[PDB]
């Protein structure tokens, strides 16, 4: 090998709740584990989480999932959940940070090898198509290393930044998704993105529905309370699908307001008057002044639909093992590859994540991947060594950036992607506008192939990382777009204007984007719990 | 090393959207306007935990360190001066 090789049993790519819980379990099992994180682990988006009979929990989760949540996966989560959480106790709020802090401290104690500020590039395959590690760069030095592994565990989190407005930290660029896709590994339910109808425009910080509950309402650029047109009875308290969609129709048909926040609708609160706002929405007043730079007491809050959670991802078993399909359309495990957390689609969330289960799945399925790793390694058997060209294949994308100093600005490409996704593939999904959108996305991705990297330096070259992240935004966005156009029904977070109803006859199923032909197929929803009869629709 | 601007730029990538908006533009637009002492204080600030940084920026408590306080106040003042982030 020309490239330096670091060998471990497991290589965990990502140090949020999910990846750190898995790494802790792997190291506790006696096995050698490398933990990679592009940021110091306590700066994972997990840090943003706040707030802190099992069959009831299961029922709520299946129901909330609109019945494309896998019942066996959900049962495992709800039953095992409480044990899993207390195991951690036995070792803005601090709830996200404390989870990260504990898992970080434990990983060190149990001699997990931590590679903080290292950026994973692409999965390494062998001649048989098994995953045998990844290539990653040291952000401090620019050194590139092949992390050779029997098990490679993707735990990279979400990808809200495919859209213009997200609650997600800017590190959330879908790197695991891009990595899976380019390796030929499918992704599931990528149309299932949870949106909030009103985040602060230019920020993405959520503005509570309580603002509308209190009497607030939405204005377009003419000061028309436009929800009266789209929802004559419910108005600004209509379903979140309707309120969010309506805002984007308004923006895309030119009636959006604009200014330094970019395009938006105005959330008018000032008619409520000073005392009730300070009494009943004192937090919204401070959030607005700081991040919208407006005082709601006098001016409306600029808002726009905002992307929160990725229910889709790499399909997995309860064991963390990543799945694909064969030409019979049957599940078959991808040897050497695993996924845990928000990057995964085990599918405890189906069509709509339910509050608290996003922290819970991290620990339950983080741990389960670790608990079963040895058995999974035994299942896949000894994997052949990656050859030198196998490793070089995983560097190709990197090499193209490093040989293009002149060409198109990636920042502009990113903004075009995000606008396209927001206009055509967020909360307004309609067949004609999506057909155009898909073609626009092909134009944008041809431009990304002639995109420049200005900074040729090796040490702390952020621009190179940001360029590499854009390739992953582009893959995650295109998969989402193709999936969204495919599912001709409305279910949960996927709302279609041209197909407003839920269709259990044709679409009680998962969507599955197949990267080798970029085409779609379906996969069955598990309806077979072990301890409990199935919950029917 | 206050001159290693590339290193400090990476330390501005956080786990909260609110901090990305609050710190990264400040660093990009304002870091070179700072004295040598201010620059060292900003670097030490970024070692702090994300929820503390958010709270202090929101006037929900304050660090127990006079230098970090004035740096928080500085970021707040400068961020109000720049207005919404493009
Ligand atoms: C955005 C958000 C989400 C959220 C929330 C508030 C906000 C603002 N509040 C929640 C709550 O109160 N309760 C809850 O149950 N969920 C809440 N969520 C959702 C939830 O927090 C997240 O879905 C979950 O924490 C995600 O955790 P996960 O462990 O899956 O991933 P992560 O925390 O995002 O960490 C990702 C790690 O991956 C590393 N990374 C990324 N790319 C790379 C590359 N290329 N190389 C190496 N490492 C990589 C990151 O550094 C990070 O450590
Ligand atoms: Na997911």
């Amino acid at each position: 090998m020309k490239l330096p090789v670091r060998e471990f049993d497991a290589v965990v790519i990502g140090a949020g709740g999910a990846g750190m819980r898995a790494a802790l379990q792997i190291s506790q099992s006696g096995q050698t584990c490398a933990l990679l994180s592009k940021v110091f682990p306590t700066r994972s988006h997990t840090v943003s989480a706040q707030g802190g009979n099992w069959e009831w929990h299961m029922y709520d989760t299946v129901k909330g999932s609109d019945y494309i949540g896998d019942q066996d996966a959900i049962e495992y989560m709800c039953k095992t959940g409480p044990e899993a959480i207390l195991e951690l106790e036995h070792m803005a709020d601090r709830t996200g940070h404390a989870l990260l802090h504990t898992l970080y401290q434990q990983n060190l104690k149990n001699h997990t090898t931590i590679f903080s500020e290292w950026y994973a590039l692409d999965l390494v395959k062998n001649q048989d198509g098994a995953v045998v590690g990844c290539t990653a760069l040291c952000i401090e030095t620019g050194e590139v290393v092949y992390f050779k592994a029997r098990a490679t565990v993707l735990a990279t989190g979400g990808a809200g930044r495919i859209y213009q407005s997200t609650t997600n930290a800017h590190i959330n660029t879908g790197d695991g998704v891009g990595m899976a896709i380019r390796a030929g590994v499918p992704v599931q339910d990528m149309e299932m993105w949870q949106f909030h109808p009103t985040g602060i425009a230019g920020a993405g910080v959520l503005v509570t529905e309580g603002c509308r509950g209190e009497g607030g309402y939405l204005l377009n650029k003419h000061g028309e309370r436009f929800m009266e047109r789209y929802a004559p009875n419910a108005k600004d308290l209509a379903g979140r699908d309707v309120v969010a969609r309506s805002i984007m129709i308004e923006i895309r048909e030119g009636r959006g307001c604009d200014g330094p926040w970019g395009p938006h609708a105005k959330l008018k609160l000032d008619h409520l008057g000073k005392e009730v706002l300070e009494s009943r929405l004192p937090g919204i007043l401070e959030l607005s002044r700081t991040f919208a730079h407006v005082d709601p007491v006098k001016e409306p809050i600029p808002v726009i639909p905002t992307c929160h959670y990725m229910m889709g991802g790499i399909p997995t078993k309860v064991t963390g093992q990543a799945l694909t399909v064969n030409e019979k359309g049957e599940d078959v495990v991808v040897p050497g590859l695993f996924a845990v957390g928000e990057i995964a689609c085990v599918s405890v969330h189906g069509a709509n994540r339910l509050g608290g289960n996003s922290l819970l799945d991290l620990v339950v399925f983080g741990r389960a991947a670790g608990l079963h790793l040895q058995e999974s390694i035994a299942e896949q058997g000894a994997l052949r060594d990656a050859s030198e060209s196998d490793v070089e294949a995983s560097l190709d994308r990197l090499n193209r950036w490093n040989n293009n100093r002149n060409g198109e600005d990636p920042v502009a490409i990113r903004k075009a992607l995000q606008e396209c996704m927001q206009h055509n593939f967020s909360v307004f999904r309609e067949g004609d506008a999506m057909a155009k959108g898909l073609e626009q996305l092909k134009v944008i991705r041809e431009r990304l192939k002639n995109a420049r990297l200005d900074d040729t330096s090796s040490e702390f070259n952020t621009q190179r990382v940001e360029c590499l992240e854009l390739d992953n935004l582009m893959e995650t966005a295109y998969a989402t777009a193709v999936s969204a156009n495919f599912r001709t029904e409305s279910r949960g977070a996927h709302s279609r204007f041209d197909f407003p109803d839920r269709d259990d006859e044709n679409w009680l199923c998962h969507s599955l984007y197949l990267p080798e032909s970029e085409s779609m197929t379906r996969r069955s929803v598990n309806m077979e719990p072990k301890l409990r009869p199935a919950f029917p629709p | 090393d206050i001159n290693n601007k590339a290193r400090i730029h990476w330390a501005c990538r956080r786990g909260m959207r609110e901090l990305d908006i609050s710190i990264m533009p400040f660093f990009e637009h304002e870091y070179d306007s700072l004295s040598d002492d201010e620059k060292r204080i900003f670097i030490r600030l970024l070692e702090c935990d994300d929820p503390d940084l958010f709270n202090w920026l929101m006037n929900h408590g304050k660090p127990a360190d006079a230098e970090l306080e004035m740096m928080v106040r500085l970021i707040q003042t400068r961020n109000r001066e720049r207005g919404p982030v493009a």
